[PDB]
């Protein structure tokens, strides 16, 4: 994983590639606005790609609990900003996660800091959904897990109105019509 | 092992079938040509074969099984076969 | 008591597989391995197992039991068996 | 037994009227040939089938004349399925 | 055999008619037979021949007609038997 | 064969519990008295039916000690049905 | 109640704060007597053919994991067998269960449990929607548990229907 | 062969003008024939373009087993009938096999579609043809709703269902579900 | 069908029975703002019911949707205004109806006295004739003032032929697309 | 006033007409659906004028409170049912009341039914917005008074509005007025 | 008329497409009688103490600059001196200016000119909320335009009730 | 002086589970006096920052003659009474002389002040005077909305109005507008 | 102004500095998604900056019309996508623009291309909000204008709830109660 010694030792690397996109745009990197902007910039662009210096074992840490729950567990409306790693412009929105359980549980929070994680990242709506269906189906072993996600790509907006929704249904959310109804009736 | 279970979702005409659980006879699946998986968001595995229905049923008649029973489950078409 | 109704849930690679009533026989019962609960929600007692149907099917064959029926109803595919 | 001793035939509801699917690219073209079937894919499908416009009770009588019987039929969604064997 | 397969239909509940027993190329002795009569029900655009009689009634006439239940099945909200003469 | 050969009966899901419907307005009343069974119109029915509180086993059994077969067993929305023969 | 007093006294000062200013000195009482009344349910005990359902009754919980509330609605449907409950008894019922330390998934639960033995109904389903300050004050999120019962677990008509009624 | 003629536009549309019986040489119409010439050939540029330019870095090979919409495309078209617009929305969703398309060529088939002379239910197939066509999808979703100018409250509503997205009713109730 | 001819020989015995029903109800026919009431309410009440002039003779692979037709219709029991919206679907076989006709379909069986029950049923019966498609659906939502001005409300009827009632897939999507 | 006895007599008077009005039309009186129109019909037309067989003295009976107050009093979102005089044809929906008393408040759903009197007979929306208003004022002789009446005519929406006294004088109170309204 | 159909077959050969195709066959002359309809405004002429107003007048109008509609609503207002106007003749006004070639702030001007002559009132308050296709089909965004006279300028009273109430 | 102390606050949460009738040794509790003591601490970070920290590259010298507002700024606050939260909205509104400060700057104020142990007036006025102090500009506006939790519906506005903001009518009206 | 030439000759110098941040940020440039990212997050933040290859003065050729006009002019809700100069993350959101003419009007579409011209460079929403005043006021000598941006800044969501609104009332806009109540009621 990415570590904060590879970050300060390649901030001014980034800071200069920052300086050097103002001059290559006609711009005036002397002006009082474009001063700090070649660090702003190389700051902002790390934080947006932090996911890349955590892993999913040490998000999961203590985030298990062995319970008899025998119901739908939701978190919706979980903010979402990541990086179209097409054209590094964001794409933001919401995650909505389901899941059925059998042994365990995941703490609510930890359901979060999982889309954390991956969207802190160059991405793809797609492969970011894929991702996070995947860590919730491989830490729990559930019967069911339903991850949906919504967002504005502002590559796409720069038509306008237009979001994008993707959707994986796996295990009982995806055999079950009346478990992925309830799923999907409880998310809106 | 008299009792087979196979299945496929519509549409009928098309594959995968599925043709086993993780207990089937290796020599029957072997011979089927099937491969075993456990498919993302199951918690166990399965044997499969790219095959219409069609084609797996007259293979299991040359195995001298007989189809007993077929019903429709949700999207599942499902065929019960015996050894007789 | 020569009818005998088992049933699991999609999918039907892995159990539960419901093996009788509160009026079952229960050496049947004991000798298919299966345990008695009355689960959250019911208000009657089932008999149940943790293997998949294709496995309690061979053992019924065994005790005499034949297939004459298989079908699907909701989520759930039930076997009606008649002791041959 | 037979060689090809399975057929799979379909129909939506209604029962009463076609068009009824009786095969995949891999049936037996001169059964296909028989029943006067038509092979194509329809838009949407990554394979390709067999069908008649004629309602399945008419396909039925056809292939017990080609020593087909009815080993058993199932609704599945919107679809009538029955499986026929042939010694 | 002459026409030896023939299906039958009701909807849910079981317990009442009408029962579906024909097509437009139905054996029109047998349907009148079963006392059926023709219609093109609104919305359709096939004629049936139906009779107000449960199933359980059809099923009795129909074995004394020489017919035989191979399969019943269900299909939505509607439950069919295959027949066939036996 | 025999006289009224045909039987449907039904129980919805749970299969483990009744109540078994067994019989229509024109049912055999000396075969739905030896079953125990009671006549209704449940309300919102424009018909009668006979009913057990058993669950199908039980009812099967029964069933089988009068000459009865199952020839046919499946499922119609949450409704389990049986067509049985004399 | 002072061994409490005395706790979040210490927490006042760890915090880095001035327990002896004018709006703290009533504090350790105040947040004492506050966390008492937020856990008053460990005080107490359990002890017709149509779709009955209550919903929006207004829930207050409070997490076990960071001692934050945990804030929302609980909707509970019921096909009764013989005996129906009073309307009241079921807000009573979600008060005893809430007002404790909890997670949302328990709690549902316990409702659920409670309804099931008191009246043995041929279903039950509840669906508890609530926003954890344990996840908002840290950084929109909203959690929703569903427990389904006998018919509201097998029957698409009756699920369908209890969900589309407690909108 | 996909799409000098600005002028003869211009022409007719100053036209249009006397015979309407308006003044083409007051200040407000004076270079009127120009700017609907030019609206005019903006409104029909998917003559100008091919599916297959669309498809020009466009397609990804990946194991997604997903459903993907993207719903609210703004859709401006024009009624081959009368020469009025018809504008709305579209949304799509597929199930993809093994390839996925760019979530940005979505709209850009949408685009070329309906900049043309059209009747929705054309403009629907067309969208959804070219989806199928292109990744061979296990099934394909597409509703078109617009408001037609000819008719001057009501709105039309056309929809393709294709593959899973027909045959499978948790897959198609998932698709109309998600769009709202 | 009813004529023009028919309009203007009856209006003035429309008038009369207005004028009548002004005297009967307490008021004063002659004041100012009742004068030319007899006449203003009888040409209203012919172009509510000028459907009576029309016959319906005169007028791909995809749902078809036309939603929030305003719909305006007179109540055949108390002669007083329902007034709301037609939503319609088809699936076509063969051969589609252009967007317009259909606009023209509920206004032929809307503009007379009726009951919503048949005005439901008249559109979705045209259409099936006119088209023979796989199937249609027909849903009118409408406020009744024989209902409102009298203590209550709003009455849907829903007619759903062919696919639309035999599919629940294809059922289901006409009644989420017409929200 | 309007009495049950001239409503008894002139009832089959109505029904004649509205049966003269089925014929004049081009429909068959005789059918299942019109066989009861002409007495339903006019029975319907007499309630919806049942205002002219009431007086405001009627409706002022134990409406009056002598009350030290000093409040906007509003009654918002009050049905409306009103006939067409013109045409015959219903215009419906609500009128929001107003007022800032004197010495005198009236019983809240007494507002109401000085809403019924003018609005149950043939009318114009301006002319039974006056009405309402002066009604108010009259019988209470408050600071202010505001009507706002908003209609559909089914003959857009048509919305009427009179401010008196301080409503008229003062922007704070006609500002605070049409925000509580909302 | 025949002048208008030859005009819109030369627009249909000059965009690349076949005039002669099924669809296109009759498509000279629907465009030509559409566009006679759009601007059949130009065949006609002109010739109590409460706010009055009729709003949401559903208005189609036709861009005067690049002939693509414009599409929305008229909300008007005035404060009568002795003689009011019928309600149905105000949505006549906005007929008369509104079919033909306009830019918005004509249309509304004329409208509120017509009342304001028509009436001679104490004020006059006029609305238009439209869509612009030669905006919106190019690359959300509606114009409004608004005119006051009298009262309506001047009380601010009178302004704010009209502009409150159009709501 | 500005904000070691988190096992001491473990122990009094670990006290509190206790003191409560709860068994702090169960499953879901082994970890809750540091995980609350982690949640309080972070609760009250505003004693960690000064005011004069959040203004490094906040101020920008500039001729703007326009009214700048930041809304809908999330609020999670600690009621100093009770020790349970108050939670809510802040929206901010100023009219500059000769200096801006980065709209972020904004909400780093509204942070400094809100995370500390709180009552919804001093909150309000706190963030007021730190914009006043920090640009010296004509008028400010703070509107703070919040549920306080120790209530358990209604929810608790708090509005100060300075310089142009309380003098102009057509300012505070412009204000209260565009923060809705 | 920035020409096409400028473009071409510095679209190299701009995917070259991609490439750059893609490897100082820990990330493979060689992966099938990051490929052509240096070309097309270059050619994505060249049309960001369109803005500075265009003048005021084109922008307005034959945009004025001489008109006895004496009604407010409003062009609500017209979209609007800028880049944050601080931090290069964009800020999104809408314009509405009032005005109330003297002696001319201005086409309806030339407000929305002057929101354009500004709104495409490296900006804070403040001069921004200025700019567009400014240009109206200087093209038309109107009585008054009214000028409001409303704008999502992702360098402040990355709280998330926030939104950023500037107003700038010039002339009769400024001075008359009535005319601002009027422009504000009006655009919401
Ligand atoms: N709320 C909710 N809870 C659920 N628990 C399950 S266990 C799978 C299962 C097991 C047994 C059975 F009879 C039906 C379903 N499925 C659920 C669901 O779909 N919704
Ligand atoms: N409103 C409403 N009332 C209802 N009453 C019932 S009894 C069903 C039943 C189902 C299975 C079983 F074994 C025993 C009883 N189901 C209802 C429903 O879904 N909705
Ligand atoms: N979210 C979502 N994902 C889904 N993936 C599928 S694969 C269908 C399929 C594929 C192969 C096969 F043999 C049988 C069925 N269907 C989905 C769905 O309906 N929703
Ligand atoms: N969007 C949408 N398109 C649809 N096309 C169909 S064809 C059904 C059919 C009709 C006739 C036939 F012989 C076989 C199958 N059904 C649809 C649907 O429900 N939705
Ligand atoms: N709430 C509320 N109460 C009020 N009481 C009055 S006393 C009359 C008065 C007299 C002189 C004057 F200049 C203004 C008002 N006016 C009120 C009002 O406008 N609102
Ligand atoms: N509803 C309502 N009715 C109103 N009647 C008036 S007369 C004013 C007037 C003002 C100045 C002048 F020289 C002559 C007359 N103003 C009203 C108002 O603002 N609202
Ligand atoms: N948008 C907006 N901009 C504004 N600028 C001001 S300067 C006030 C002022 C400054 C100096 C002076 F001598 C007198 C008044 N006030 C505004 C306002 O209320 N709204
Ligand atoms: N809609 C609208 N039109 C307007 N025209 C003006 S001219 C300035 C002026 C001149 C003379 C006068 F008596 C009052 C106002 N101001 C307006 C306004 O505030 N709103
Ligand atoms: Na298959
Ligand atoms: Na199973
Ligand atoms: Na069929
Ligand atoms: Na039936
Ligand atoms: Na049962
Ligand atoms: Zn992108
Ligand atoms: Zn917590
Ligand atoms: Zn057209
Ligand atoms: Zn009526
Ligand atoms: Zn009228
Ligand atoms: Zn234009
Ligand atoms: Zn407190
Ligand atoms: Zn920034």
């Amino acid at each position: 994983p990415r570590s904060e010694e590879d970050n300060e030792l390649n901030l001014p690397n980034l800071a200069a590639a920052y300086s050097s996109i103002l001059s290559s745009l006609g711009e005036n990197p002397q002006r009082q606005g474009l001063l700090k902007t070649p660090w702003r910039a190389a700051s902002a662009m790390q934080f947006f790609t932090k996911g890349y210096q955590e892993t999913i074992s040490d998000v999961l840490n203590d985030a298990i609990f062995d319970e008899d729950h025998d119901e739908m567990v939701i978190v919706k409306d979980i903010d979402m900003f990541s990086m179209c790693e097409h054209h590094l412009v964001p794409f933001v929105g919401k995650v909505h996660i389901g899941y059925l359980p059998n042994k365990q549980v995941l703490g609510l929070s930890k359901l979060a800091r999982i889309v954390e994680i991956y969207s802190r990242r160059l991405q793809v709506q797609e492969r970011l959904t894929k991702q996070i269906a995947v860590a919730i189906t491989e830490a729990l072993r559930p019967a069911g897990v339903g991850v949906v996600v919504e967002a504005t790509h502002m590559c796409m907006v720069m038509k306008m109105n237009s979001k994008t929704v993707t959707s994986t249904m796996l295990g009982v959310f995806r055999e079950d019509p009346k478990t992925r109804e309830e799923f999907l009736t409880l998310i809106r | 092992m008299p009792y087979l279970l196979i299945s496929t979702q519509i549409r009928m005409e098309v594959g995968p079938t599925m043709v086993g659980d993780e207990q089937s006879d290796p020599e029957l699946m072997q011979h089927l040509g099937a491969s075993k998986r456990r498919a993302l968001g199951n918690n166990f595995y399965e044997y499969y074969v790219d095959d219409p229905p069609r084609i797996v049923l007259d293979k299991l008649e040359r195995r001298g099984f007989r189809v007993l029973s077929m019903t429709g489950v949700g999207q599942t078409l499902v065929w019960c076969l015996h050894k007789e």
